């Protein structure tokens, strides 16, 4: 299935911060709107934060997380969750290597703010 | 099932 | 219903984050084992991260996540959810106030790490 | 916090079903826009299913389960969860007793249908 | 991602129910252990349980849903959730065709029982 | 209920 896009209420500010636990530099693009809205990029072992940011799902809500390492998209893995029907969290794992860990990059958006 | 192959015969 | 406690794998590291989105300055606890393993103290309404940390959970596996307002503590909401069968997730919403928006402090804890 | 209340799309076909697991007959009442849609009665503590329905999510999307054992209400627990961006699950637990297993009665909500 | 593979606590009894909602008649094959313990078929649009049982984990707790139509896998969707560090939810959707909703079988596991 | 009951005493 498709992994890592996320439909949120439309023209609502979230959070995205990734975090990284490779050996391989990782770079994390957020798509809002089909369009390039950030990049966090960076390498830790030791799940530094590589990027944090607010953006706005603008009109569509739409938000897709993609991860690529070695010039190559990582596997993604995802799902949201809903606490107390108001806090949401989408959230994000990615494969580079063949461990399966799924914690290369960590992504998690979250909604709402303020 | 059912519903692509009539989806299929139209659009 | 009790939030904010998880069972961790015992012995293993894993990464606390939290994000504040409130007038009131937030402190979030991190209990390992029933004893404080970490204090993070911040305010923003802007979703910014005011902690991480790894910390390994010991050999009882027990994390619990307190958070209080002015010495008030907050009401908690709490979720585990595990991707793939390997990326968990533990997730924190706190209230503060009247409006149960339940962002005020946002906490994230994740593993494995590495 | 506020549990077992969930907002579904307004005006859709979902499905509801209640295991219980409990020496209490357990009485699970589904509420859209508060007022009664549903009510399942029974008693197991084998996860027997007390009951399963279709039902249309109303004007507002607004559903609520209650659960209560002799009339007492139980303690709910509830979160909801979206995979791949279509399919969600608004899942319920609840406690009538001391042993905070919280799958006395247990409602799984599903979306969409067909 | 590998879907529908769960590890539960070994040696527990957990009910496992599913619902249909296609035009395709589903087969659902639950394994423990990597060996066949249940297999439910029906064929509804309707979310009509198509099976429901109770299993034990066995020695390894290694859960496994595969669902397919006439033989053919379909595509899966899976999470585990866990609320107040007690109740166990796996999730499982599945996709026989192109319209992506991911509820042509829709399986749920949940533990403990009693 | 009284499962748990008739071993609240019992046990
Ligand atoms: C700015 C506000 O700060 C608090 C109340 C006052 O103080 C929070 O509870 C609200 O959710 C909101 O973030
Ligand atoms: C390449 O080395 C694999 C890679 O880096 C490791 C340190 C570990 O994090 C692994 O999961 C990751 O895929
Ligand atoms: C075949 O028609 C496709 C199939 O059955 C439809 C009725 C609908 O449930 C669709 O989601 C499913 O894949
Ligand atoms: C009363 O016995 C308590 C009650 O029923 C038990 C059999 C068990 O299911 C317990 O969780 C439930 O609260
Ligand atoms: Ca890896
Ligand atoms: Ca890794
Ligand atoms: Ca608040
Ligand atoms: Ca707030
Ligand atoms: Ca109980
Ligand atoms: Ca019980
Ligand atoms: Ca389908
Ligand atoms: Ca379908």
């Amino acid at each position: 299935a498709t992994q890592g896009v996320f439909t949120l209420p439309a023209n609502t500010r979230f959070g995205v911060t990734a975090f990284a636990n490779s050996s391989g530099t990782q770079t994390v693009n957020v798509l809002v709107n089909n369009e390039t809205a950030a990049t966090f990029s960076g390498q830790s072992t030791n799940n530094a934060v590589i990027g944090t940011q607010v953006l706005n799902s603008g009109s569509s809500g739409k938000v897709q997380v993609q991860v690529s390492v070695n010039g190559r998209p990582s596997d993604l893995v995802s799902a949201q969750v809903i606490l107390t029907n108001e806090l949401n969290f989408a959230l994000v794992g990615s494969e580079d290597g063949t461990d399966n860990d799924y914690n290369d990059a960590v992504v998690v958006i979250n909604w709402p703010l303020g | 099932x059912k519903l692509l192959k009539l989806l299929k015969l139209l659009x």
